[PDB]
């Protein structure tokens, strides 16, 4: 969180939290209910976001659902959208934590190696997350859609 | 814990690659550590 | 003149390093008393597990002959 | 470490014996397999990633292991696991070239059982990952080399269990 | 061996054996049959090599078999030839492996400290080894005599 | 070369070359006139091994020369066949050097990062490299074809 | 560093040239002298200490250099000087094996002239120590190797002057 | 570590006592033997190498220990063994100067029994190597110092057994 | 002691004691009886010394014994003289040891942190020690008074 | 000196000199005139001392001065006594400095390597030094003879 | 480093001379002032902190130096400056004990002028801080030692300017 | 200066100065502040530059400080460094003015005749100046070091 990242700095210098550190915890926690609303909206539309992301992805790059494609077939496709469902979940976690610690340990450190092993185009995959952001950004009112959008763009950022 | 240290030439900090190239493997150790008997310096040659 | 004899298990959790590393993470080492407070903190701030500790060298009594 | 040849030299050195006739039979065998061990080693090397993308598929992934709560859940841990797999494959290839398992003890097995207990790494699942790579290896290397490669994978796997 | 040396360097860069550090092994395998044969030949004449080495040595350095000499007397001379028998044995080991390896661990690392304690003159041990080269080399074909000679000159080198 | 690799180990341990190291330089240099001759066959047919490789590569994986393919078009293909020409050249260098030093600095160290940037599909490239082995190997005697084949399989090994 | 086999590759790589006939001829000219280089290195290595001893005796000691006021006065400096001598001998043996002087520039000559000026180390006297070791080396290694060993000692000595 | 004098100071410090008559008597009993300890150390130090050689000759070499299969077979292990011997001699000389065995526990005995069990180092044979050096030492140092040197060799040897 | 210090330096450089180190042990031990007499005299007058130091202190700093002073009151003053008794004791130890090892581990390493916590003014503790020097020194011959004085000035030095 | 040694330890621990360190400087400097007298006497008899050492040496080791001996001949013997003159000089330096710093940098560090090269038997150089102790010591009072003797036994020690 | 005594030994060693009358006279001139040097060091050491405080008060603080824009503005830099002051005092005390300024060159002055130019540290102001500590020192140590302490403060200050 | 030189050429022609000549003077004025600064920097390190120049000189030309050398002895060397101090001073003058002018009149016109009389080897004075360039130049930024370097190379030029 902001807490985990910051306290760590306190303990490492053998000291209590600074006025600054205390202030940011206060400003952060004040921005809580809003962040929780952003996660709720997106949790509530997860199935729509994933599939519409999946259509947006395969138009922008179909070849993956073709004879020599990594996601070719019904159960090779059932896995690609499942991975898109995984990353949307991690994005909701990140938004409520206010940083990436959780997103990072769960789904980027070791990935690139992971995707590479399986031979999936990494840029294919970031389209798909970028596509999920669009469907989801549209089930939220203008203020909440932006707050959600930061976490989508983070995942898009990390995967590359 | 267990890698014996080696020379580095690291890229990152800015200016550090060239400083590193210069400190190690470009400029050796001068100055004799002990202070016991100064080397005289008037005799380069070994004729015989 | 006092050496503790610790044992730890630290698991890398930020990088997936690619060569070797077995002894880097599961090892026994006497570390002198002056430095053992920092080595323990360093093991703990990496999510390490401090399995064992011992006095090893010093008497577990003190005052004269300790802080040499 | 030691190989076939230094295993014999050190066994005689401790007795201070010059190499005698039966010992020399043993060295003759190692030079007879030296061609196949080298050709075979090469094949594995360039096909490594392909090989490793078949052992995981038949013994690790599509399972609870890769799902939340599983030890190879997270890209971090999935990466660590197939990293390990590469170690095993690579060292078994060393052991088989050397014709001696001593390197598998010195640089792979020593402390590894407890390291895995301490992290929670599932031992039985790791053995299946070893015995699946053996299965693939034995197809790729052919009649000449199949039995000889196989034993050092079996050495690895009874070293954990 | 050649194998041990190649491998130890390999594991050191987390790498696979490359096309060079394979060619040497192949050369060694062909060489090994010849190498094994040379060692057997040396082993057959061991008693003659040692004894004639011992005469060649005491002519060239009579001082070691004299009042204040390390090898003065019948049983101080008996141990001296036994040490010459030890080193010939190690030379057969070195030849067969194709790499000196084991001989170093068995009879040069620590040899200065051992002989300094016993007060044995090291450079006259080096002479005893040259003397063995001369005898052994006269029982081998030109090509095999050279191949053997490298290992004799190594021991001579290490006692230095 | 074998030398560049056979000396670096010497200097790093602060020592003269071993009998083993000297022997392999010996055996290596004896195989010179012949190694030169295997690398001359391959320059003869430089553009014909490459053209033939190109075809095999695209049967086993065509999609690269299709609408959304990295090598789609006449000059996106000219570049691809050109990269195959590059690697055949490096393979001739390696064969005459007797190791990979040159092959490595010129075309594998950094190759992941280069091709990831270009989003050329690297793993297709390994198959393309493999095809050249098949063609080149059919223009060489059994013994020379194997010696060449080690260097092809190295690139295939690195490359991925 | 570079060696004859490696230099041919990097010299052509910068031109993007396949190895051609001229290149292949150069590499042959190296390989064809290779066995002789190895034998010569084994003589030098195994006589290392005697070469330094005979070279010092002809060109350094029994002189003002070893007397008070001289640069190799004190056991400290005498030790440093014959330590240096061993470097030269050892590296020249590398250069001669490689058939390329580039290592003598990269790891021995670079900055050494000024290092010696800064400490007061007599350059001319050091060159004589180099050319005396060459003299001894050329006797020990024989017709086969004499000219080839010699040049890298001459490379060293015109690198200081 | 502690010596005679700091042994007393720390024993009183934990009680927070100024030194009293009993303490002062102990310290006198040390100071009054001090000059003799120094002379004895100078004999041991300057005969160090001869003591090891005579102790090895009476108690270690000319035996199965130095033959193939023996723990002091190989120049490597022979060197390690007489290296150890030098430690013992040197530290016993420290203990005897200090008039306190505490240094022999802190820097020599702690873990050594098990270290020797783990390597296979023969304990009984090592004790004889200690008690042979004592025998030699007691001749060289004379009536003045014989008993005082001897005890710290005996401390060492009952520390292993 | 002088012994401990000499030895620790010996062992740390893996060597027997120097002529210098041996000489100082000899000069030190010759002063044994004298050093013991210096400690006896001071032990014999301990109650008087602490007191006269305590008077000298409260004249020079009547504030420490004032409303906002660390030693204000009868039992805050009782503990203060007890600390003065502690340091005189350590000074007798140092004199008989011929160095500070004991004085240091018992009462200077950690003393800043201890007294900072208690909020004791360190430099006025240094004054209490000067005051003890003045009293103790008036009960010793010129030569013995100087020898004692070095150890008083050390403690004064370490609280700094 | 005693000064250099004390200071170097002071500076390395970032501190002023200890009471101990100050005491030894004081005891040392008090012995100044005596130490200067010891050096004078020995300087005054230098030619006699080396000679008597040289006779004592050649009786005990007539071999060094024999066919295969390092000091065999008139000018191989002349250099040998010159080396004995060198070490007596260094011994006078050490005595006036009160430690070995000067003796060490000038004539023991590197001495093994120097003499091994020249093939000089080190332990017979140690004997030449014992021989000088015997002569020098017979020209000094009991107390001064011991003080001198420590420095002779040091050199004897360092050649070991 | 060198002191009075080793200055003489090394000056003669390079000529390979036994110490003669002129040398012996120099060493006497040092030994004869030795007890006074020790007493002076004990005064400086034990008044260290007060000397810095009185020297800063006369020559540094209550000024533009300690105000915003000044080099000893900020607790960080004020601390660094009086830290430096302690170095000077401490090393000058070493130089004066040794009776040789060589340590002030080796461990204090070398590169310091340019280090101060590079950070912006005011040189003239630092010299006044040195010459103020000298003033205080010369009062505290008395007639016996005043001139001898003073010179190494003067060595320090002409080393910067 | 630049001013003097421009004007003297103007007056010789008896016509007011030009308007692009009013360009060199303008450049010089801007340059002068930088030029003044370089001279001050050189002045600050004068003693270090001279001394280190003097060491660099006597290594490169030990013959001048030898039996038949112009600078042989302590006070023949003292005057030699004083002359090196003179020329560094003139170099600071030259830099500041922007034109060499005054330095010529002060220290090159007549210098051949002066030094020929004293029998000073002129070309080794030129070396002493190169040595000063090397030291001075290491205390100046790249741009300022070049600007200074022109004036050093001038003096080196004029002694020729
Ligand atoms: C050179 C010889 C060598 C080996 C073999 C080795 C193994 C090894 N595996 C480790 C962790 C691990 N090993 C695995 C392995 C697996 N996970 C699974 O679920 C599967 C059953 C299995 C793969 C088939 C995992 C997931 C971790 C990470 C544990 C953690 O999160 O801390 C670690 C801890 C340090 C690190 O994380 O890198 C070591 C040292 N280290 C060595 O030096
Ligand atoms: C929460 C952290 C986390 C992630 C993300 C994760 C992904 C993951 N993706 C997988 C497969 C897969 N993933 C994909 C995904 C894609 N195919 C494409 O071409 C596209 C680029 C992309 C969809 C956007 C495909 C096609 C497979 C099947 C590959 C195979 O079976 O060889 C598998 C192996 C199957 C399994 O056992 O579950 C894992 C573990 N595992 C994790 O623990
Ligand atoms: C010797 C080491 C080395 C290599 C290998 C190298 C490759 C390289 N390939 C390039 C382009 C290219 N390379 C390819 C290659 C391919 N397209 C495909 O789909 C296939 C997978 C593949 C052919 C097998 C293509 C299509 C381009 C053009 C890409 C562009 O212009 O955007 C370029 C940029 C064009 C240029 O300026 O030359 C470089 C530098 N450069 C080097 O220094
Ligand atoms: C001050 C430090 C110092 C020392 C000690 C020193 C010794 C020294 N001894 C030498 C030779 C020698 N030294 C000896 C000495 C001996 N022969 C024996 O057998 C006896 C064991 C021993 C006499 C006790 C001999 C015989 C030589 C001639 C060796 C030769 O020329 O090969 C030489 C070479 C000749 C020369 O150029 O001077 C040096 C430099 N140099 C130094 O800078
Ligand atoms: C790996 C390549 C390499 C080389 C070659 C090397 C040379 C080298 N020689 C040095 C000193 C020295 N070199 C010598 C050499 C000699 N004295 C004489 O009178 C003779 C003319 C000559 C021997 C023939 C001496 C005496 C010193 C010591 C100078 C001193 O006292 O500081 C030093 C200074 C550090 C030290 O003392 O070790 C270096 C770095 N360093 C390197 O890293
Ligand atoms: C395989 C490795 C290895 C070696 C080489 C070895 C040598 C060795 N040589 C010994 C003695 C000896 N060695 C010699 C040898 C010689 N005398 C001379 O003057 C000549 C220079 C030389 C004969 C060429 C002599 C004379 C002794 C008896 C010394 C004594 O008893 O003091 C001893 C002690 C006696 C014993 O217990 O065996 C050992 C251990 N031990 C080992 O483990
Ligand atoms: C912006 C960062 C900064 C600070 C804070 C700072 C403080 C500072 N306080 C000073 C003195 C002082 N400061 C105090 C303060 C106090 N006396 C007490 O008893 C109270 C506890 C406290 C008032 C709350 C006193 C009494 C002096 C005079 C001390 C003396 O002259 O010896 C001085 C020396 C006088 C001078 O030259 O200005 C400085 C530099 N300097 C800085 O650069």
């Amino acid at each position: 969180s902001v807490l985990t990242k910051a306290i760590v700095n306190a303990d490492a210098e053998a000291r209590y939290l600074s006025p600054g550190e205390l202030d940011r915890i206060k400003s952060f926690v004040a921005s809580g209910e809003r962040r929780l609303r952003i996660a709720q909206t997106l949790t509530e539309a997860r199935e729509r976001i994933v599939k519409q992301a999946g259509d947006q992805l395969f138009q922008i790059r179909p070849d993956v659902v073709s004879p020599g494609g990594n996601a070719y077939g019904e159960k090779m496709t059932a896995l690609c959208l499942r991975d898109l469902d995984y990353y949307l979940r991690l994005v909701t976690y990140g938004i409520v934590a206010g940083d990436v610690t959780p997103i990072e340990e769960i789904g980027i450190i070791g990935v690139k190696e992971m995707y590479n092993s399986l031979q999936t185009p990494i840029p294919a995959v970031a389209e798909g997350v970028r596509a999920m952001k669009n469907v989801a950004t549209s089930l939220l009112s203008g203020d909440d859609a932006a707050e959600a959008g930061f976490y989508f763009d983070y995942l898009v950022g990390a995967m590359q | 814990e267990d890698i014996v240290p080696y020379r580095r030439y690291p890229t990152l900090p800015a200016g550090n690659y060239r400083a590193s190239v210069r400190v190690n493997d470009e400029e050796l150790i001068s100055q004799s550590w002990s202070s016991l008997s100064p080397t005289y310096t008037g005799y380069q040659y070994v004729t015989r | 003149s006092r050496y503790f004899k610790v044992t730890a298990c630290i698991p890398s959790l930020k990088r997936v390093r690619t060569g070797r590393e077995l002894q880097n993470t599961f090892f026994t080492k006497l570390v002198p008393y002056e430095n053992w407070f920092t080595e323990q903190q360093r093991i703990q701030k990496a999510g390490g597990k401090v399995l064992s500790v011992k006095l090893f060298t010093g008497v577990q009594g003190a005052n004269t002959g300790v802080g040499a | 470490m030691q190989d076939a040849i230094t295993a014999v030299i050190n066994n005689y050195d401790v007795q201070g014996k010059y190499l005698d006739g039966a010992a020399l039979d043993k060295l003759k065998a190692y030079f007879t397999t030296g061609a196949v061990r080298v050709r075979a080693a090469a094949v594995i090397s360039s096909n490594a990633t392909t090989i490793i993308k078949e052992a995981a598929a038949k013994a690790l992934i599509y399972s609870d292991l890769t799902r939340p709560g599983g030890n190879m859940y997270t890209t971090r841990r999935y990466a660590a696991c197939i990293r390990d797999m590469d170690y095993f494959l690579r060292y078994a290839t060393y052991a088989m070239l050397a014709g001696d398992p001593s390197i598998l003890d010195e640089r792979v097995l020593n402390g590894l059982k407890e390291t895995y207990n301490s992290l929670g790494v599932p031992i039985a699942a790791t053995v299946g990952g070893i015995q699946a790579m053996k299965e693939v290896v034995g197809g790729l290397v052919g009649p000449d080399a199949a039995k000889e490669a196989s034993i050092y994978f079996d050495y690895l796997s009874s070293g954990l269990s």
